[PDB]
């Protein structure tokens, strides 16, 4: 009945946010989403979208005819030019998406690390990493204490004695 | 006591591509390549004309098909495959250049050129241009000799564009089915037509000869055109086989022309067209038609390019 | 006790470029720009014809050089610099458009047009088209008067394309060295040739005059061509100086044409060609020829663009 | 006779993998490669290669003539269009490679950090970073113990007492 | 005791764009899109000619305007809007192709063609080509009959290019205001001019007729040109209405031509030009003129694209 | 009168470098810039600049005429081709800058982390992270000691006893 964070697996139960907390104490188990990290990732992804929505004001007109086919020589030049341009935009589109997707994934992993590193700095010397994205807290941390961590109101000085004792022996 | 940091995930994951992986699952994705076509011409807000059986070039010369469009005005011009520029069989020289000009003209304003004739018939008509009875191009005059085989007098007609826009002038050369028919209409001897401007100089000789029957006729009228600069003058020197213009054309303003085979809708609002309808999309790309015109997303070969709108999907350990 | 984490490295490092650095060493790299050319035309799997001395346009008219290719069939067509479309000096009107059409024709199928003549010679031959003795274009007929200086009768010949593909029709206008020679062949008076279709109308007058001797001849035959739509008819009205076609051409299917100066190889399999040979490569780019045709990597200016296939190389502290 | 990991220098002796372990104990010195990290990096690099091998089905035909030069005006238009397109693809190629190479290098550095961070989480409180990419292990770690770390079968609980003692004094 | 790691920051931050954010502040940025134009033609190091009133094509035929440039030499050629290729009203056939050739010619070297005439006037002159008195194109000969209405003898003139470069040959066809004027100059009857080469064949007939007065004249001379390959010969067969060349042209080497309406500066050194001046910039892009020529940064729609040259700017907590 | 490092705020007083140190001890407060980290970031940014300065040797000539307008059909083909190419380069320019800027920002954040992680490895077990980009040093660190950290001449072994004592109790 153990819990685990990121590093081999996500949470299909975290349904009110992208990033979140999952704890277990005497009160039991609980899961809550982090706003600041989730909002950052959403703002960046939506930022990409608006960027790819920015329409062009370039208007193009007919250069050939599909009812009355134009002269062969100029027609083939036109077709050759268009097909060349389509090759370019098809390439650009392919590369744009692949580039953006790689970045979207990476910035998402970045936010996860930033949240994990933040919590690590909050708990100071009162906890240890279990290697599954979780922190073993070496003191009693009730629901109120867990909530204090989530809203960055956790003062490590309060639990330092109790924790260092349990850690050292 | 324990606290864990994590991220959401789904079983409903969608695959995308990156620089490295092909088919890596992410939580959420959206399409960038538009494939959803509206099989109509969305014309709301745009003054639209459906030429139908009238060819676009026909609006200048005036076959019966284009009688409604002799001075048409539009923001959006639609050519139809059934359209024809011609009643009496023939074709324009440099037709496509002229089409491209008229497609963005905003329509045409016609103005009389004021040609008067003496010792000559101008009532040239044909069965191919039936308007109630036999007739001819509405903006043109078919000039004959007077009786039959009679000599056609050498003539010289000029016209100045007293306006601030360039004038579109069209004239026609008639090619009879035989030298016999050419003589019966314009008299014996070789025939010459010269057209002079201040930036244009061309010459024309008729070519009588048997040709396949089109509209029951083996004769051909090929039309020629130029743009007359303001205050400049065109001069016509001829002695037969000449189809004279009655009125000149002036471009109204700005428009866009398309070729389509689908109906029009004045409810939908669009700005990107193709022969199959309208593309309305905020997406950067489309896979519907490479020759789509207006304000359009760039055409691409691929039908689908998914953009990850969510993090990489990692399933929970069960 | 100690454990260290590390990565491999070499002294055999290769430099690449990034957004920031120029010449940063990585462990391993590969080339993206192809420069390795195969100086042959790799034709395995492709039905290939080497026209050699026969010009591609010559396959339609039929000089002696092209007698083997009058109805050739191919997947890959190869033009050679030594090729010539002509025996009797002259040239095609809109030649390049016609070449582009034949390069992807898949070859040609010839069919008689069925023209019969009376009161006229058709055995026009020349020293420039030697085939055993003096001769002429294999698919064409050089029409004369009958004796010498005799009047050439006005004639009208028509042909319908009863097939489902467009027909390629070629005719020639003969320009004599003098008005004396034109009269000796076709009689006195001015000469006219008109060609009528249902989407084509043109006219032709000969131009007698002294010209530089080519193949010993100062006369010129310029060829003209059109594509005849199915069930449509072409009509020829003429009275001299006319080179009549004997057979029409029909395109077999699909092919690709190249211009090359290197030998052919039916062992190698390729799909990208240039005048210097074949480019076989999985690389995205090439620096061999910008005008390479077929299925090719994109041409680029650079001869080398190295793609890092290994990590950044950091030498061990000695 | 000290050993060092990444951070100023790679290993020219690591010849059976991209990333690896190098230890020293009473049994002496040894070096072994890590599979999972090496395979990840190779899969990503090969992934790029297949991506740049994806051929085009666009066929192009001759638009001019190098035996019989076409008309000057249309010829110059053709040349101008081609040279413009070559400029575009030359740019794209230059940018593509430079972009990919920067990413290849970075993802490679990423794998190194991930391996280092993994080991750090395995050893828990039984070791310290020397700042050269190595871990000073504050207990006896024989070859069997070193191997236990490489295959992630190292249980820190087993050595915690011995290590914390040697660390604190 | 405490030590903190940090980075610099400013209140003077500038906004840039990324894949994600729009208007994110960085410490420092620079422009990539050049908008700074030098309203001069920077010609230092380049041999420059300012044709002024002389049209570029006029350098070959030689109206009075181009007398200084009949054999000009240059690295940089500048056309002016006031320039004119013509004294006697008319125009070149395929003019733009010829311009493009001369713009990169490096200038022209003229050489006599050595035509001699008998039983004919060559002193044809006009009021439109005033040079002291009435005159004509400097490189051309206006051929007449001899007296008035007299018959123009059939003539045949040939010229071989004995040089290693192609020769530029120009001739003109004269179109009189009436058939009366044509007869007064070249005699009665129809007139023909044929031009023969070994890769060129064309024909010309005059077109007498009334045209608008340009420079007081209603007549037109339209010029025609070809490039003569080395050791090849051109032959002129004619009987009137022919404007003969006196000298041929040979291209000197290499140059670049521009069209401008701004002054020249031999102090500034540039390599990218447009009608408004010179673009000197190390920046990759520019927003000044899409039709800029020479060695230029690529033209773009945007007037500004800022490149971050510093880290993201984060203000200090006060 | 507290000091803070990166993580919510930069230093508008750091005017002789991009990255730097800010300390407080008995001698007071001081701020100095780090060369190696600053020079790395500057070398990379200038590296981008030279890359975008690399001029093209492709020369282009006039293909139309703005005094005597060319024929309509070929003129519209030319205009259509040019406008298509301008669309491509405008896109490329837009994408190039946005891509480079994202990378410039990220590589700059990377250098900050690398400097912070370096110092963390120097201080070993003699300090703790306060979560504001600073290190609480659990021993006496005068100006000479602070300088020893900046030039990587800090030997943690010297202060280990004193520090571990103050940390544990
Ligand atoms: C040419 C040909 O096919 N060879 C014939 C065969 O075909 C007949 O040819 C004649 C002559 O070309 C055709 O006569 C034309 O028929 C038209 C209807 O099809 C029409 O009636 C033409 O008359 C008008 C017209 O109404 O348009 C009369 C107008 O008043 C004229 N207007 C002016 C200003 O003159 C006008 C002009 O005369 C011409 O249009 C100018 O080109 O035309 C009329 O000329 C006849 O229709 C053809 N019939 C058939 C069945 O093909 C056969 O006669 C064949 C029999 O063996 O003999 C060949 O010589
Ligand atoms: C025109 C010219 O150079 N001026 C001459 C000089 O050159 C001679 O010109 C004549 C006339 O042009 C040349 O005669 C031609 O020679 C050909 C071989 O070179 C050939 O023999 C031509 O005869 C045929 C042919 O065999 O091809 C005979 C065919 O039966 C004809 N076929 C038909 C259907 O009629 C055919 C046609 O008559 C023409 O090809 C149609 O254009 O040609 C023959 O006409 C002669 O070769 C030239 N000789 C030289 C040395 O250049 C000199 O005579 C010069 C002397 O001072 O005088 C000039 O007037
Ligand atoms: C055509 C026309 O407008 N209709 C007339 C009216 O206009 C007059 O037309 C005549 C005939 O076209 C004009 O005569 C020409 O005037 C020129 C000056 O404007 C010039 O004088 C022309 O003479 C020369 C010349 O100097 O250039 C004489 C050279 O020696 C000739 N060179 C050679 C080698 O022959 C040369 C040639 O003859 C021609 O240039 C070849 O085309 O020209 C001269 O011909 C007259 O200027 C026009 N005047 C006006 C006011 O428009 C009126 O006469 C009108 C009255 O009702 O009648 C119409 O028929
Ligand atoms: C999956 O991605 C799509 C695309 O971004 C999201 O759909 C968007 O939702 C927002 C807000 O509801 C709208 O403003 C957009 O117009 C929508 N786009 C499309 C294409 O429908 C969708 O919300 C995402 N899924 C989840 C679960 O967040
Ligand atoms: C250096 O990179 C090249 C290119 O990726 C590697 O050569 C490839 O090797 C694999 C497997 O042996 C083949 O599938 C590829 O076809 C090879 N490519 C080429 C261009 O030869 C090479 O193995 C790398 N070097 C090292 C030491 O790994
Ligand atoms: C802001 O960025 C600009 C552009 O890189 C810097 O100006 C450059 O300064 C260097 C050295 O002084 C010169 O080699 C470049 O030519 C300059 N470029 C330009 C466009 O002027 C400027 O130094 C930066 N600002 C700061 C405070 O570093
Ligand atoms: C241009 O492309 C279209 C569609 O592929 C084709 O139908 C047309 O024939 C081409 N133009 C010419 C001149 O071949
Ligand atoms: C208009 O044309 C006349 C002759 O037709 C000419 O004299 C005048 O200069 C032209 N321009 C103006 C503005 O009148
Ligand atoms: C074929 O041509 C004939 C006349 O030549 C015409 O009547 C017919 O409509 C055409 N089409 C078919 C399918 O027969
Ligand atoms: C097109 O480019 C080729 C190779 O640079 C050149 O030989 C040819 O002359 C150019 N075309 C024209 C019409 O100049
Ligand atoms: C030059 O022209 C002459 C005839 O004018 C021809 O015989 C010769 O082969 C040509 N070439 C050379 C190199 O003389
Ligand atoms: C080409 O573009 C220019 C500038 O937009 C325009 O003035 C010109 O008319 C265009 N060319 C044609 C043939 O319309």
């Amino acid at each position: 009945g153990a819990i685990a964070g990121f590093i081999e697996n996500g949470w299909e139960g975290l349904i009110d946010g992208w990033y979140g907390f999952r704890h277990q104490n005497a009160q039991g188990e609980g899961t809550a989403a982090d706003y600041k990290s989730t909002q950052s990732a959403i703002d960046q992804i939506t930022g990409k979208l608006n960027r790819l929505i920015e329409k062009t004001n370039q208007q193009f007109e007919l250069i050939d005819n599909e009812f009355n086919e134009v002269e062969k020589q100029i027609g083939n030049v036109i077709n050759w030019t268009r097909d060349s341009i389509t090759e370019v935009w098809s390439y650009n589109a392919e590369l744009l998406v692949a580039m953006e997707n790689q970045h979207t994934i990476d910035l998402a992993d970045s936010e996860m690390d930033k949240l994990y590193e933040r919590v690590k700095r909050q708990l100071r010397e009162n906890a240890e990493e279990d290697g599954t994205g979780c922190f073993e807290i070496f003191h009693k941390c009730d629901d109120d204490c867990m909530a204090s961590i989530r809203n960055n109101t956790y003062d490590h000085s309060k639990y330092r004695e109790e924790a260092m004792q349990n850690r050292i022996q | 006591d324990k606290i864990c940091l994590g991220h959401h995930a789904v079983s409903n994951g969608t695959k995308v591509n990156t620089l490295t992986e092909r088919g890596v699952e992410v939580v959420n994705a959206t399409e960038t390549v538009e494939r959803t076509n509206i099989p109509r011409i969305c014309s709301k807000g745009k003054r639209t004309v459906d030429l139908g059986q009238c060819g676009l070039l026909g609006t200048i010369t005036g076959p019966p098909q284009c009688d409604q469009f002799l001075e048409f005005s539009a923001d959006l011009i639609i050519e139809r495959r059934e359209g024809s520029d011609v009643c009496y069989p023939g074709k324009f020289v440099n037709e496509e250049a002229l089409r491209q000009i008229l497609r963005e003209s905003g329509g045409i304003d016609k103005e009389a050129m004021g040609f008067t004739y003496s010792g000559i018939r101008t009532n040239g008509a044909t069965s191919a241009c039936r308007r109630s009875g036999s007739s001819f191009y509405a903006e043109m005059k078919w000039l004959l000799s007077n009786t039959d085989n009679a000599a056609f007098p050498q003539m010289t007609k000029s016209y100045k564009n007293t306006r601030k826009s360039p004038a579109l002038i069209v004239w026609g050369i008639h090619h009879s089915v035989s030298t016999a028919e050419q003589t019966k209409l314009y008299g014996s001897g070789n025939k010459l037509v010269t057209v002079g401007s201040s930036n244009y100089q061309q010459s024309f000789v008729p070519s009588p000869g048997a040709r396949p029957q089109v509209n029951g006729l083996s004769g051909r009228i090929d039309f020629h055109w130029l743009m007359l600069n303001p205050n400049d003058t065109v001069t016509f020197s001829f002695n037969g086989a000449f189809i004279a213009p009655d009125r000149a054309s002036f471009l109204r303003g700005k428009s866009m022309g398309i070729q389509s085979g689908v109906q029009v809708d004045a409810n939908c609002e669009g700005d990107c067209y193709h022969s199959g309808g309208t593309i309305i999309s905020n997406l950067p790309f489309q896979n519907i038609d490479s020759r789509a015109v207006g304000k359009c997303p760039r055409y691409v070969k691929q039908r689908s390019l998914l953009l990850a709108t969510g993090m990489k999907n990692v399933p929970e350990i069960p």
